């Protein structure tokens, strides 16, 4: 029943939004619908428009003394709020009708559709060495009044508000993730067998990862140490292909694997943000203004492979490293997903 | 300033 | 800063399946971060409504609430014979959290005539050097009562919990003085 | 899912104590631990909070610096340490969990342990008969709680009303129990290991 609203600094132009967050069901997205409230006597000759834009923004917005974002406009949409447009698309919405009931004549609804080929709201962790905020893709709604679309923007006229787009976990479990690797010697037939498995393929933040690793060291070398870690992969694509990978959680056990022996164990690794408050380049979930959040939720690609290289893509993997004596170190990897469940 | 909720009525 | 809590009413009594409404007031506007808790006497607390509108699992549907600005109201459809306990109003959108003053619920009955009993101190108490006069008020209604001492401060009042056998109360008040003061009267 | 805790007792004011509350059936990382105290006759009062995932600590204004909190992730247990005890800090303390993503109240609560602070020592009960219809037995100047009082070794509980014990200004506790005998008492103090039997006649 409650309804958010934002107003112009002059107090004359006000916009109402019923929701702050939107979700996608891998086939459709919740439409962005709202109503702008304004008395036409203030303008009496201008026209009101509301614009949807998504940009690759860097830095902060509080008049920092530094070169600001490389403002790449990934996608921009415009709608004519005033003068009134025809009925589509397609009808007015229920909440817009209720708000028009609440206000009356000066209520003007608008409709928008979000294309399916858009990235998710993510924000990179700013570094203490740097200043202000950091780079990150964000959504933004902008409403303004002017006689022309190309008229100069005014602080008193234009109003800026920030919205978010997030995904939620599907209810269908996937195949069981497992991996194996057998490495022999240079000449002798003796080999080194290792197998890694996980309880599930989809987990939840704060839930420990019970990795099941089995080592069949039917060889002559002795494994000195064992290292288990999870790696975060962040694909950066604006006009070139890039990927910045940073370790997030590492666990080491002082276990010796004797030659011609089989050793299997289950280890616990937990990703958390407390220990990485200073690590630059970390990817985090989209924030409102500056509020803290958890780690960046693993966004899942749609069924269509297409391109979808229009922003930041994130994925997680787990690697286990065996410290074999006199070289011969062998490591195995396993991809997995980790992102929020569906609320009610 | 900031954001705020408000009445819905009916 | 701190947010003032003002629950209303403090504590009333009703019958089975009655219209009972409990109102919560806050000095500052809070959107929806309001939770309702109930704690049986001598047991652990348990929430009933979170976010001021969501009904927790494993809870009868008779409980419901609504919000009007800073006014928060709790509504109960029918009073079960086991819902007589205290209730607390909680807000959790500002640091720190502020709790309600507690809203005890009791069953109402007819007015019960009390029994007046006066017990002088015992011979062992007489030899102890401390004189105590205890007046017993049993099987009365309601809890509030006025009894005067004249033969006066320095008296302790003790009332038991609501006796479910007859829905009545028992009161025991003792006036403690010295032997010289006791013999003066 | 269960909650257990330990560490209660009686401590002289101005000292220190350590309390524990183990967690089972969930994760410490995916939740937060809250500590709340309940004074006799007063509502529950929050004191501190821990967020292991975010690595943040919070305390009440009245216990700034005095009270410390800690938790070991391996054992899924939280520990709070308080120092410079005062007489007004006596209450019943509870440990509770809250969902981290996101906050939706305190769904689960521990059974809770009482905290008593005072300089009073152990004192045996003193049974005082009360005879004139009704008759009662008065127990005064005893410490600490509780005292199990029965009439004629619990021969008949009809007409017997026992009032809750009170703490007078002397620092000792006192209760009473009255049996209604219109026509016509064994008290045991487990902490003090004292049993007293008395008989009163008009």
């Amino acid at each position: 029943t409650r309804v958010f609203k934002k107003s112009s600094p002059n107090g004359k132009l006000t916009v109402y939004l019923g929701k702050r967050d939107f979700v996608d069901h891998l086939d459709k997205v919740d439409p962005v619908d709202g109503v702008v409230l304004v008395d036409p006597d203030y303008l009496k000759d201008r026209k009101v428009f509301v614009t949807l834009t998504v940009a690759f923004r860097y830095g902060r917005e509080d008049c920092d003394v530094l070169g600001l974002s490389f403002r790449k406009d990934l996608f921009i949409a415009n709608y004519q709020a005033f003068p009134p447009t025809p009925n589509p698309p397609r009808p007015p919405t229920r909440l817009q009708e209720r708000l028009l009931r609440k206000l009356g004549q000066h209520a003007h609804p608008f409709f928008f559709t979000i294309p399916q080929n858009l990235p998710s709201s993510v924000t990179l962790q700013p570094g203490p060495e740097d200043t202000g905020k950091a780079l990150g893709v964000d959504f933004e709604i902008r409403a303004f009044v002017a006689k022309s679309l190309e008229e100069k923007s005014h602080k008193r006229n234009s109003v800026r508000l920030v919205i978010r787009k997030v995904q939620f976990a599907p209810e269908k479990p996937g195949p069981q993730p497992s991996a194996e690797t057998t490495r022999h010697f240079l000449m002798s037939d003796r080999s080194l067998h290792l197998e890694a498995s996980l309880d599930k393929e989809l987990y939840y933040h704060g839930e420990p990862l019970n990795v099941n690793v089995h080592v069949t060291n039917n060889s002559t070398k002795t494994v000195k140490k064992i290292k288990v870690s999870v790696r975060q992969y962040a694909d950066i694509v604006l006009f070139s292909t890039a990927q910045y990978k940073v370790p997030v959680a590492q666990v080491e056990q002082d276990d010796q694997v004797s030659p011609s022996s089989t050793f299997s164990k289950v280890y616990t690794i937990t990703p958390f943000l407390a220990n990485n408050r200073e690590k630059r380049g970390l990817a985090l979930d989209g924030k409102l203004k500056h509020e803290d959040t958890n780690l960046a939720s693993s966004t899942i690609v749609k069924e269509g492979a297409n391109k979808e290289v229009l922003g930041i893509l994130v994925s997680y993997r787990v690697k286990v490293k065996l410290v074999v004596s006199r070289g011969g170190d062998v490591s195995v990897e396993l991809p997995f997903v980790l992102m929020h469940p569906k609320p009610h | 300033s900031f954001t705020r909720s408000t009445v819905d009525t009916m | 800063s701190d947010i003032q809590m003002t629950q209303s009413p403090s504590s009333l009594s009703a019958s089975v399946g009655d219209r009972v409404t409990i109102t919560c007031r806050a000095s500052q506007s809070v959107s929806s971060a309001v939770a309702w808790y109930q704690q049986k006497p001598g047991k652990a607390p348990k929430l009933l409504i979170y976010s001021a509108s969501s009904l927790y699992s494993g809870v009868p549907s008779r409980f419901s609430g609504s919000r009007s600005g800073t006014d928060f109201t709790l509504t109960i459809s029918s009073l079960q014979p086991e819902d007589f306990a205290t209730y607390y109003c909680q807000q959790y959108k500002y640091v720190p959290v502020t709790f309600g003053q507690g809203t005890k619920v009791e069953i109402k009955r007819t007015v019960a005539a009390p029994s007046v009993f006066i017990f002088p101190p015992s011979d062992s108490q007489l030899k102890s050097g401390t004189a105590s006069v205890v007046c017993l008020l049993n099987n009365f209604y309601p809890r509030e009562a006025k009894v005067q001492w004249k033969v006066s401060g320095n008296s302790q009042e003790s009332v038991t919990e609501q006796d479910s056998k007859d829905s009545t109360y028992s009161l025991s008040s003792t006036l403690t003085l010295s032997k010289a003061d006791y013999e003066k009267h | 899912v269960q909650l257990v805790e330990s560490g209660g007792g009686l401590v002289q004011p101005g000292g220190s104590l350590r309390l524990s509350c183990a967690a089972s059936g969930f994760n410490v990382y995916s939740s937060s631990i809250h500590w709340v105290r309940q004074a006799p006759g007063k509502g529950l009062e929050w004191v501190a909070s821990i967020s292991s995932y975010y690595g943040y600590t919070y305390y009440a204004d009245s216990v700034k610096g005095r009270f410390t909190i800690s938790a070991d992730t391996s054992k899924n247990t939280a520990y709070l340490q308080m120092n410079s005890l005062r007489a007004e800090d006596t209450a019943v303390y509870y440990c509770a969990r809250s969902r981290q993503f996101w906050y939706s109240g305190l769904d689960y609560w521990g059974q809770g342990t009482l905290v008593t602070v005072s300089s009073a020592s152990t004192k045996g009960p003193s049974v005082f008969p009360l005879a004139p219809a009704a008759l009662g037995c008065l127990v005064k100047d005893y410490f600490p709680e509780p005292v199990t009082v029965s009439w004629n070794s619990g021969a008949l509980t009809s007409g017997v009303h026992t009032f809750p014990a009170v703490l007078q200004s002397s620092g000792l506790y006192s209760l009473s129990s009255v049996v209604t005998v219109p026509s016509s008492c064994n008290v045991n103090h487990k902490p003090s290991n004292t049993k007293v039997d008395k008989k009163v006649e008009p």
